[PDB]
DNA sequence: TATATGTGTATATATACACACA
DNA sequence: TGTGTGTATATATACACATATA
């Protein structure tokens, strides 16, 4: 038994100190290049190593979030569930980075179900714009199986929109349109007056207006008649339940109104009958200012553009289009990786090649017969061979079909493919390969 | 007011109105939005249903579900069914084992001390496909595992999906199964009672005798 | 909207017979094989399939619960989970076939933790007395990826202890020693008469005893003096919370005792002290009597053995010799598969090794060139030879060190050893196999 | 009557009694039977505790965690603690970053209401492994992460457990941090007020100043 | 002052079924 | 006439954190 003094001072700079930077930049705070909090990380690599056999499969939401913790996820399996529901959904992204299978939720009801019915699988989104994965930057934690981040080609923390609570930070960030973005990136990455991006809500047919950097967020009404009214749309923030128990339903045991449901297909709809006890002015304009008022059609919105950059530490950007000069910045560093390891890879492939065609001519019709001989001594007569050096468990590990005629010029026709790849891997630029990206997209 | 029923606009009044008695908030999370709003009304029902079959009305009353399922219509437990908010009770329940074998007749033996509902095809249950197979370019719906295996020798080569739930459909499916509805209208036999008491009763042994043939 | 009607007796007939004879025959009653019931074979085949490539390594019980629905569970992975925590107790099972990493619960203590917590793996007692897992039948849905049943060679649905409640059935069946159990199923197999499996509960020091075909488990306390006893054992049916709020308190709040915590490494010890009002009878059998009566050391048991036979139906023992009897005989069947199919499956490999040692050697300076020809020459050539008419493709597929003399006697080698390995296997009976599999334990 | 609390063999008389408040009903598993039985009792706590900080005594005690550890303990908010069930309260969490960085502090900062306790040595920390490194044929435990990653570097090849919570811990590793534990004493400094302000306070600017540096 | 958003820490609660044992 | 066992059905809660908006 030890007996150690501990002041409170000790403790709270350093447990307090470590928990509360762990919430900021490991647990709330989006990465700035993928927009990804840890968890979705962690959810969407498990859906990738899942569908790495067959890539239309989709797998069980519990399925996804069991695997995680052997990735490197350190918490609860159900935080994994929910951000992985959160993440498989048209109502609430933009640009989704999921298939859902089942009830992932609406606009109506923001509520998945249980992750025991749905199933999700990696979106032909995510692989349309988060490209060159295998360049990805190692985590410093050995067991952290995800890299430290994704790369994609576009800022995604804009598409679907982030809001995360941390210790002493907090982040908002408001969806935009993905063709705003994309059309924002190329400006920036060609040199141009950026473009701010447009604010768009998924599922919305209502208006959102930049004033004075507050976003208003209105839903839409007409009047049939002189006491009838048809709401059309109503601001994002709101449910079916959350609408009617704050505005519907505190306006009707009020003796003001009287209201029925119109939620079709389209969206949030409702029909509402005005008392004579609620009156309504002469004019439109003071008409319109206390009905919208009244029934809590505008929604005001700010931004707080906290995120974590690519070195791991936070930033807090004044808009969306600092953000995008440098996500741009930051993934062309990353396009020049690919294109040099490329270039590498592609002259190491054609060497091979080049060695297996003339050991496979050398053999058919040359001194080498491979015949009463041993293999020790045939791999230090191999190694001999300044062509041959450094592959010698490649060459006497080819099939015997190798050395026929149909075979031996699959060879020599893969070196010069080979060859000519890495010819072309040597001419391109940076911004040649990020324009052929984008315009994959 | 009942917290999670989803009422419909015309409810209480003169219509044809039906509840819609989920057993689950995930099974119905899409129903509002595939509804008819005039006409159709919800209710997630939690669980398994009480088996209520002996059982007095107190002792039926003490149960959430059983109770809300009297509050929503105008059910009284020791009276007739005369005024009731919905016309219709349409239970609509996943297809699996446990949705279909004991929820479902739990939940018609709970209805049955008012044997006039299932007189005037007041009680209706929603078919809904256990099994949905992509058959090449078309997909096969199966609401029973039953049927499925009965027909799965006689098909080409396709893979299946198991409802496990309705929470596992999607959105066209779930509105294809709303709006175009199969309607199973419970009619009880003469010896109802009977048939109630051997698989809802005290005698276990009664359960061996049926489970044997 | 197709307003079809429907009797109830139909219903009934159908669907809840249905529903009630899947609880009997796949959720409540064991198999009688293999012991399991279907999630625990689930969670068996999942455990299997993580187990590949590294049979150590443990797994959360997360991962292991996920990947279930994949295999053909049709249920709430919750089960699953809780499943997969009771089978890898030991303080539960005598045979524990999964082994287990963190809190699984205790006596005291009948109760696992969170499956954010513990992991689990397979363990090695499944990998010793689970054998033939090849040869083990097909269910008859290609949806359910185990078995119908696996295959071990002493009966495991009578080591743990089976408790079980369908729908007009049930089961319990009381654990049984492992020792015993597979002395009786050798002497079933080798024809002797069978003695009767002693029943052993796992980490419980009192005493069972068997009277009319019903077990007592009685407790045991010794008398430290002439008013304070020491309980240092109670009945298997009890945790601490049970009984101190259902012997020990009730006891305590009446003025007759007054009872102290005297736990340790065994578990269940209390130290009670009698009060002046509590009158213990001076003789000895009455006051033996009244302490076992009063303080609940005395529990109460009988079987109900109800499984589920290699046909899938339901039978009743009224024994467990009979059990024994029965699973041997279904083995030795499964025995004989397993020898059948491996002199097949040597037989056709003896017969590979030695059509391509025999080729290598012809391709040595032999009738058989490989250079100078074409692929459909030598893939038409070869299968018009009657040795390597269905072995061609594998025959040109060998590697080019493939040729040397090392390597063109080590194929020659295996053939030989092949042939040998097949000469054994078509000599043993199902009683050698037998024997030599369960002395192995 | 404090259900869930198991209770020591001299708890209410002079002995060096002590209270272990566990995190989660999961990690009390296993206290229970490598505990001193005559010495040590316990309590699961519920994840997260109410920040105390600044708050009213009938707003603390709506807390059943913060109640139900003044009714096991002698302690009245209100008053000096001088008739205590417990000597000592030895509060052992979770290593991991969660625990120890919430729970614990919140904890102190409820137990500050009682500065006395700390000024006589009766609140103490169970120091409990966070990784568990298996190094050759030997076993290396590290109480916080940033502890193992200070080492990492230099230990030689290994494979590490990482303990989400005391659950995760096999009954060996539990036994020998119980019977022989490593404990902490809380000491409060001269300014703890300043301190408890600047972590629990309603000013987040604090926090902000105090994040960066 | 009062909500609410999403990632985390911990729990909990009704029901059905059989049957022997109190 | 309770009641405890174990697969299944479904659901629920209390806590922390910040910052704008009502
Ligand atoms: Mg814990």
């Amino acid at each position: 038994m030890q007996l150690n003094n501990r002041d409170l001072k000790s403790i709270i700079d350093n447990e307090a100190l470590a928990y509360a930077m762990y919430t900021v930049e490991n647990r709330a705070i989006p990465n700035m290049i993928d927009g990804f909090k840890p968890v979705q990380r962690f959810v969407i690599a498990r859906a990738l190593d899942l569908a790495r056999g067959n890539k239309d499969k989709f797998h069980k939401l519990a399925s996804i979030a069991g695997g995680v913790a052997d990735l490197g996820y350190h918490h609860g399996e159900n935080s994994a569930q929910d951000a992985g529901a959160l993440m498989a959904n048209t109502w609430n992204n933009n640009f989704p980075l999921l298939d859902g299978q089942g009830n992932f939720g609406s606009r109506t009801v923001q509520k998945a179900a249980a992750s025991r019915y749905i199933f999700a699988r990696v979106s032909k989104n995510f692989y349309n714009v988060y490209k060159d994965t295998e360049y990805a930057p190692v985590h410093q934690d050995k067991e952290h199986i995800p890299p430290a981040f994704y790369l994609p080609i576009i800022p995604t923390v804009l598409l679907n929109g982030v809001s995360g609570i941390a210790t002493g930070y907090a982040t908002y960030i408001l969806p935009h349109s993905v063709s705003s973005v994309k059309k924002a990136v190329l400006q920036a990455l060609q040199g141009k007056k950026v473009t701010k991006p447009k604010v768009e809500f998924p599922e919305f047919r209502g208006e959102v207006v930049e004033i004075d950097g507050q976003y208003e967020i209105r839903g839409t009404y007409k009047f049939t008649s002189r006491t009838q009214m048809h709401i059309t749309e109503i601001p994002y923030k709101y449910d079916r339940e959350t609408y009617v128990s704050k505005i519907l339903d505190p306006l009707e045991n009020k003796g003001f109104i009287t209201w029925d449901d119109a939620c079709g297909e389209h969206g949030f709809g409702f029909k509402v009958k005005f008392r004579k006890e609620y009156s309504l002015s002469d004019n439109e304009e003071e008409r319109h200012a206390k009905i919208m008022k009244d029934f809590g059609l505008i929604e005001r919105r700010s931004q707080n553009i906290t995120v974590i950059n690519e070195k791991g530490k936070l930033q807090v950007y004044d808009n969306v289009v600092d953000l995008i000069k440098d996500f741009v910045e930051v993934r062309k560093t990353y396009v020049q990786k690919r294109i040099d390891n490329k270039i590498k890879e592609t002259e190491s492939a054609f060497r091979l090649a080049f060695a297996k065609a003339h050991f496979i001519k050398k053999v058919i019709s040359g001194e080498i017969v491979v015949q009463g001989k041993t293999r020790k001594e045939l791999t230090e007569e191999l190694s001999k061979i300044d062509m041959y050096s450094s592959y010698v468990d490649k060459l006497v590990g080819m099939n015997i079909f190798h050395m026929t005629s149909d075979e031996a010029k699959k060879l020599a026709e893969e070196a010069k493919a080979k060859k000519e790849e890495n010819e072309y891997w040597k001419t391109t630029d940076v911004v040649t390969e990020y324009t052929k990206d984008l315009e994959e997209i | 007011k009942v917290h999670k029923h989803i009422k419909a606009n015309l409810c209480g009044k003169d219509a044809d109105t039906t509840l819609f008695l989920t057993e689950g908030d995930s099974a119905i999370g899409y129903l509002i939005d595939v509804r008819d709003k005039e006409l159709h009304g919800g209710y997630p029902l939690r669980g398994k249903v009480l088996n209520s079959w002996g059982m007095s009305y107190a002792d039926m009353l003490k149960n959430k579900e059983l109770f809300d399922i009297c509050a929503i219509t105008g059910l009284v437990l020791g009276e007739k069914a005369e005024n009731l908010n919905y016309h219709n009770i349409a239970i609509m329940t996943d297809a699996d084992h446990d949705g279909l074998g004991s929820i479902y007749p739990s939940l018609l033996g709970f209805f049955s001390n008012w044997p006039e509902l299932f007189e005037q095809g007041r009680i209706r249950f929603v078919k809904t496909p256990v099994i949905i197979a992509h058959v090449g370019k078309k997909q096969e719906w199966f609401y029973t595992v039953a049927e499925y295996e009965s027909a799965k020798d006689a098909l080409p080569k396709h893979s299946i999906r198991y409802i496990k739930g309705l929470g596992s459909l999607e959105k066209s499916e779930y509105r294809e199964m709303i709006q175009n509805p199969v309607y199973d209208v419970v009619k009880l036999p003469e010896n109802w009672k009977e048939l109630f008491e051997m698989l809802m009763g005290d005698n276990a042994d009664l359960r061996k005798e049926w489970m044997s043939q």
